[PDB]
């Protein structure tokens, strides 16, 4: 058929990869500040862990647009 | 290594410090009333009881708890940058230990300041068979104290003469290490501290007639080899020659007690100017230098109250 | 509104003052102002007043120390009515029992901690030393090593010459033992050579070092068997002391805080040869309660109420907010920011109408609104119980009063979330597949969807213009308030800013409408030119230059209202996607797969709800906190907060 | 012929990815400071969480254009 | 028709993504200094929140350009 | 049309996006220094604002070229 | 023609590479904070290892799109 | 052929955007140092403004080449 | 066959290069931290080396996809 | 010649933009170090300005190339 | 001769280039910490040098993929 | 004429711009260290000026390649 | 040799360009650390050069693959 | 003529520009450390200068590949 089936996969892969890049950039510093707090005191564990998981929204929104394009294809 | 993480912790701590009103009231009190204020403020967490040694131990323990963890909270290049601010207690531990060992006094004769190193190091440095073994047990991967020591050991492999050499080597190395990294707030302050240090060194050597190149030290910004020489000889117009530089307020000084106060107020002002660096090292620098100014002012006010001195003997020392 | 303030001005004989402050505190609604800037002298405590202050201060401190020691909180109670000497002798016994028992508890468990780490290791080295605990020339102190350090220590320890064995030993499993000497004068040197290779003495402090090795076993055994009984006795006695002492001790603490506060407040007066005076501020609504408390004094001691200034010294007038009961719970959403300056507008009447509406428009789903109502009912249980809520994971603590405000806000917010959920036809998104209650023209269910939302290509322009209209309304209301305040306080620069930006923005907005491609020009060109001429004239009048760049910030704050469409469209579309996936599982895996499809649809809906509900709640309130409140300068100057001289209750 | 369905899929996949990168870059430093304040005193938790969530608008403005472009497929 | 639909969708995505990236870059440092100022004292909440949301105009001009492109079909 | 109309949109997207990125990069550090000066003293609010707004020249030069391109469209 | 097989292979490569870059950027700072905490105290190993492996979920989401997209080849 | 006119728009949109990014990167540090020097003393205002505005020449050159290209329409 | 072969080849070359760049960025910090910890104390060499090697898994996942694409070539 | 006419325009726009970015990158740090030397001593001004102007040769070479490439109209 | 042989050459050149860039990024920080430890004592040299050489696996793998593509050409 | 004359111009502008960017990156740090040394005294002027001018050769290699391409054009 | 004669020249210039960038980024830190070590004492001049010259291997693999491509063509 | 000639020009410009960028990146830090050493002691002039020239092999190799492609053109 037409070339669109191919070129949709570029948009689909480009979306999830940049969202993964963005949340990785976030999680770097968040988890580095986290580990230093646990090394001070185990009482910080829960509040460090939820801060590390909060930036995952970014890659969920990447997977969202990837699966929308996969269903279009 | 992250100054966004560290400066958030430092901003919290910088919120809880003694106001100028605390000192302005405490100047008038009895020692029992001074101890009332001390017992209720943040210092009270280490107040064991009543008496001058108790007050000193409380101030030492709270400052050690509230400042001496900063190099441990960070790691990497931020640890290198912050560690340069706390080194004096480790120099004073080393040269106290070195004198005690050279004169043959027992380890129980030395009292150790809380510093950047753990107390087992100082015991093992006393026990150590030789100055090289001592330097090796002192060493940690970038700390300038141990590398200044291993530098002067080349020049003399034995005790006592090192006392003339260690501090001169160390203060140059601390200023060099700061120029060696991209932090403008630290660099220009430690340059000003080396200017101040050689400036008061020539002043206290005055009248001895020694060779100036033995006591001048490298890495200043506002004072130099020839001004240092003149100021060490019988000349004071060299203070009045200082203009534009922060040291220009030393114009008309002819006394070491006046000089000590002048330099102390200039360096506190220059350090307080570093708050303009909210995501760099100037913020932790200003915090450390305000906290130590608080501790010395609090210690001198406790002496005024305890021994019952005239207020007119203290009002000049506590003003800036 | 900021409530109107009136100055209570009062004078009287210096002997009545201490009692008048008690009367005035006991109906406390006045904010005291220090009457220092006067020709008279500041009031000052006699050594007797100073001594009373000192004694009540010591009672307050000793009571709080005893309460916190017994694990009680120093919350207020009914004040202890008897005298100061009665309060002192009520406090002194219970503090003395409390300190004695906690110190006994601590010192006992500290001895147990040191003992438990050593019972078998000490008993074992004592059995190695069993016949030789008092050797004439081999009574060296105990010694120990790691299982790898034992041979290294033994390599030097072989120099201790003896007929039984050398200082070389290992002797125990939990840690090596070397508690022996062959000839102690050389054996201490062999132990120091072992120390140079790495070794330490086994004479641990406590019962392990305070007695010889013949009695260290007895001491450790006797404390280890005994400590649980006397611990349980101290612990149950500490429990008894708390349930006897609590009520009287916090009743004393309240009395001491009240009395200390009156003695501290007493210095704020002016005083002369024989008379005293005070100044304070009273909000006019409260004035009858001051009037009756002062009118009690037989003389009718000299006072008057004087009207407050607002043109000068407005920065010294105390500020408090008067709100209708429907508005007042929303005060909580503005009170975090600065207190407003006296005579300024308070925006607390604006938030109750816009914020719940915009939140409802943002979420717009019947299923999520029901979940919000359920959690509101769950919080409503805590206020029904009159019970404070805690979550230590967040250091969260809040009283039933705060819970009441939050439940009220949520209940007013879920009504708007239901009605927009009807207008968009959403229930976990796309449950119109399960029954055709809602319908499009393509699937004509029982009621039409008024705005289908999910059809971006059809709907988006309508909701964008709706959102832009909302933004234009709030920003133009805010600039009108800037003009009005500048006019009413006779600060013409704020007038020319307010009218200037508002004229500039109708110029820009007319230009945008013209260049959007509308069907006519007519009056639009005239309105555009009038708007820009008004902007230029207001710039000229003020001689002020910051308006030139700042106009684009104002345009940004008009246009940033698109978020009320954007976060809502994204949330609804994702909820629609997950509900469609739910049906796809239950279809592909058939009737057996319905439980799987339902479970995975439900857990993903609750995941994205939990992960994003905070963001959905935060976006509408930004638009008030910065796009609205900046316009009339809410952050530009700080008011003095009203806090009255009042009972600790 | 043509390939424009393929090419608008590249447009929408790029827009969400760059918006995810931009919020991730912001959230990194904001939460590194926030974990530092929470570690020094847990009372800061609400302040830290408010500031960490404010940058999430950036993804939603990327998703808006991604859903508008999907409506044209 | 042709590829023009493709290309304008790529252009609008590029615009909104880059504008979202710049706002995220700005907001990182501004809100890090903000959280620090609030952590020292709560009287700076107006100043921190104003400065943090000032650079959010850049992504809004990107959205405006994207909407103009979408309407210019 | 086709390639003629399509390439104007990517032309204007680059023009707005890169200018927004540059001004955002400038505003990050300038407003961080601003917040530091404001938290140290409240008398510098006017100067922190005039410095924070001077890099806005960049995004309006980007919007100027984008609108010129829209007119030539 | 047949270019679609080629473009979907670019989609696979771009997705997994960017997700691998994102988790690598994260794991840099996490591992550096971890190694400092273990050199300080050997008991920290479990918390350091948990934080180091948690952002590896990002390359799993990359691989998920690449294996889904290979099923289209 | 209309591709000519289309591709000139990419040329000028790339030129102005890069030159704007260049002066924004230049202005960041100079404006931070400016704000610091103004907070430290108010006598520095002329020197801070002239150093802050001097790197605007780069976007003036960016606009010069963009309008020279627009002359060739 | 045809052009798709060459387009598969850039797809797989891109898959491994980006994953290699990702693991290198990961190892950059972890190796300096490890070298510092080794210079402080020789005993930590086991944990220091384990933390340096864990990010190689990103290149294993890159190579996995490159070999999957080679199996389609 | 229509492809020739369009495609040389992006070549000259690319040159000016990158040369502007390069001199901007230089001028950032040079101006920062200059402003610090003025705040220390107002006598430094000529030296600081000479060093800040020195990196302008880059964008002048960019404009020279753009002009000789515009000579190909 | 078809385009695909040249497009295989792009694929292998891109792969080597990105692997070389990643291992260079790692080796920068690892060599810096190494030279600092050598300046403190000579005994750490052996362990420092194997840490510097460890990241070469990246280029080994990047060049392996280039040779399997060259074999397919 | 046509395509290849058009496409030579992209290679020429790209080369000059990248060379100008590299010498710009080099001159930034070198001249900032130079100005820092000149703030100490006027003796360092020769050595600081010589160090700042050494990286200028890089843009001359860019101009050489550009002129070679122009002569080929 | 057809259009692939063009793409192999892109493959070469890309392969060498990125490998040369990888060596420069590697040498940036190691050369500063080496010059600091010499400034401390001249004893470690051999270790400074050996650590500086080890990352020269990366640009050699860049030339190796470019010359292999030139032999294939 | 032919389109492949234009791709040779893109190839050579890309090779030389990226090599100049890498050598400029290295020379930045190496020259800043050099100026710091001369400012401390004129004794360091000789060693600082030789270290500053060692990263020029990168641009030499870039010029070599560009000249080979030009000769093959």
């Amino acid at each position: 058929g037409g070339l669109d089936r191919g070129l949709i996969a570029v948009g689909m892969g480009l979306a999830v990869g940049l969202a993964a890049l963005g949340t990785g950039v976030a999680q770097a510093r968040i988890g580095a500040a986290g580990v230093g707090a646990i090394a001070e005191d185990r009482s910080n564990f829960g509040t460090a862990l939820i801060f590390l998981l909060l930036p995952e929204t970014l890659v969920i929104f990447g997977l969202l647009i990837a699966f929308i394009l996969n269903g279009r294809l | 290594d992250d100054f966004a993480y560290l400066n958030a912790r430092v901003r919290v701590r910088r919120g809880t410090l003694l106001k100028e009103s605390f000192f302005q009231e405490a100047l008038d009190l009895s020692f029992a009333d001074f101890l009332r204020l001390l017992s209720e403020t943040v210092y009270g967490g280490e107040l064991a009881g009543q008496g001058l040694p108790d007050v000193d131990r409380a101030v030492l323990r709270t400052q050690a708890k509230l400042v001496g963890d900063l190099p441990r909270l960070v790691t990497g290049e931020a640890r290198e940058a912050v560690r340069l601010l706390l080194l004096r207690n480790d120099l004073h531990n080393l040269q106290a230990l070195l004198r005690a060992k050279a004169t043959g006094r027992p380890f129980e004769e030395v009292l150790l300041l809380p510093g950047t190193l753990r107390e087992e190091v100082w015991r093992q440095a006393y026990e150590a068979q030789d100055p090289a073994g001592m330097a090796q047990v002192l060493a940690v991967p970038g700390h300038p104290l141990a590398r200044a020591l291993r530098a002067v050991l080349r020049e003399t492999q034995d005790l006592a003469r090192v006392e003339a050499l260690l501090a001169k080597r160390f203060f140059e190395d601390v200023a060099k290490a700061a120029k060696g990294l991209d932090q403008p707030a630290l660099r220009d302050y430690l340059a000003l501290e080396v200017d101040a240090e050689n400036l008061r060194t020539a002043f206290k050597l005055q009248g001895s007639g020694l060779a100036p190149d033995a006591f001048f030290l490298k890495g200043g910004r506002f004072v130099d080899r020839v001004r240092f020489a003149r100021l060490m000889e019988g000349d004071y117009a060299v203070l009045d020659e200082l203009s534009g530089t922060p040291f220009s307020g030393l114009s008309g000084v002819r006394d070491l007690k006046a000089l000590e106060r002048g330099l102390r107020c200039v360096l506190l002002k220059e350090a307080k100017k570093g708050v303009q660096d909210p995501l760099g090292v100037g913020l932790v620098l200003a915090y450390v230098k305000e906290r130590e100014w608080e501790a010395v002012r609090l210690r001198l006010l406790a002496r005024r109250a305890y021994f019952g001195l005239p207020r007119a003997q203290v009002e000049e020392e506590v003003v800036c | 509104m900021i409530a109107p303030m009136e100055k209570l001005v009062l004078a009287g004989p210096k002997g009545r003052a201490k009692e008048l402050l008690q009367s005035l505190q006991q109906a406390g609604v006045v904010h005291l102002e220090t009457l220092r800037p006067e020709a008279l002298s500041a009031y000052q405590l006699s050594p007797e007043e100073r001594a009373e202050l000192r004694r009540w201060e010591a009672v307050s401190a000793g009571a709080e120390h005893t309460l916190s020691l017994l694990g009680l909180e120093a919350e207020p109670a009914r004040p202890f009515p008897e005298g100061l000497e009665a309060a002192e002798k009520a406090l002194s016994p219970i503090q003395a029992h409390a300190e004695g028992l906690t110190r006994q508890k601590q010192e006992l468990e500290e001895e147990l901690a040191l003992a438990q780490a050593y019972l078998e290791p000490l008993e074992r080295l004592a059995a190695l030393a069993h016949g030789l605990d008092k050797s004439p020339f081999l009574r060296v102190i105990p010694f120990l090593l790691t299982e790898k350090e034992l041979p290294l220590v033994e390599e030097a320890l072989r120099k201790a010459l003896e007929d039984r064995y050398l200082l070389a030993h290992e002797a125990y499993a939990g840690g090596v033992a070397a508690l022996v000497v062959v000839h102690r004068k050389e054996v201490d040197q062999a132990k120091a050579a072992l120390s140079r290779a790495g070794v330490a003495e086994l004479r641990l402090p406590g019962a392990l070092g305070e007695l010889p090795l013949s009695e260290a076993a007895r001491r450790l055994k006797e404390r280890a068997e005994a400590a649980p009984r006397e611990l349980s006795e101290v612990r149950q006695h500490l429990a008894k002391l708390a349930r006897e002492s609590a009520s009287t001790l916090q009743s004393l603490w309240t009395r001491a805080q009240d009395e200390v506060a009156r003695l501290k407040a007493l210095e704020e007066l002016a005083s002369g040869r024989f008379g005293f005076a005070l100044l304070g501020y009273v909000p006019v609504k409260a004035k009858p309660k001051v009037e009756e408390a002062l009118a009690r004094h037989k003389e009718s001691v000299v006072y008057a109420f004087e009207p407050v200034d607002e043109h000068h010294e407005a920065d010294r007038i105390p500020v408090v907010l008067d709100n209708p009961p429907w508005a007042k719970p929303f005060e909580l959403l503005v009170s975090f920011l600065n207190t407003p300056k006296y005579g300024t507008f308070d925006p607390t009447p604006v938030v109750p109408v816009f914020f719940p509406f915009w939140f409802g428009m943002i979420v717009g789903d019947i299923g999520y609104a029901l979940l919000f109502y359920l959690v509101g009912r769950w919080l409503s249980g805590y206020v029904k119980r009159n019970e404070p809520l805690v979550i230590d994971l967040f250091a969260l603590k809040l009283k039933p009063q705060v819970i009441g405000k939050l439940v009220h806000i949520l209940n007013w917010m879920v009504f708007w979330t239901v009605v927009w959920g009807v207008i968009y036809g959403e229930f976990f998104g796309t449950f119109l597949e399960h029954l055709g209650v809602f319908g499009t023209p393509e699937h004509p269910g029982l009621i039409p969807i008024l705005i289908h939302r999910i059809d971006t290509a059809k709907t988006a322009n309508l909701l964008i213009l709706l959102s832009v209209a909302f933004g234009v309304v709030l920003v133009f209301f805010g600039l009108a308030l800037r003009a009005y305040l500048g006019l009413k306080h006779r600060h013409m620069a704020h007038f020319w800013e307010g009218v200037g930006y508002l004229g500039g923005l109708v110029g820009v907005l007319a230009l945008a409408a013209s260049y959007l491609g509308n069907l006519q020009a007519g009056w639009l060109q005239g309105l555009m030119y009038l708007g820009f001429g008004v902007f230029l004239l207001a710039v000229l009048m003020s001689r002020i230059w910051l308006m030139i760049p700042e106009i684009f910030t104002q345009a940004g704050h008009i246009l940033s209202h698109i978020r009320i469409y954007a976060v809502g469209a994204a949330g609804g579309i994702l909820a629609g996607l997950l509900t469609d996936v739910g049906f796809a599982l239950a279809e592909r895996l058939g009737l057996l797969g319905v439980l799987l499809g339902l479970l995975v649809a439900g857990v993903l809906h609750l995941l994205i709800l939990l992960l994003t509900t905070l963001g959905h709640m935060l976006q509408p309130i930004r638009l008030l906190w910065v796009e609205f409140f900046t316009k009339f300068g809410f952050y530009e100057e700080n008011g003095r907060p009203y806090r009255p001289f009042k009972s600790v209750r």
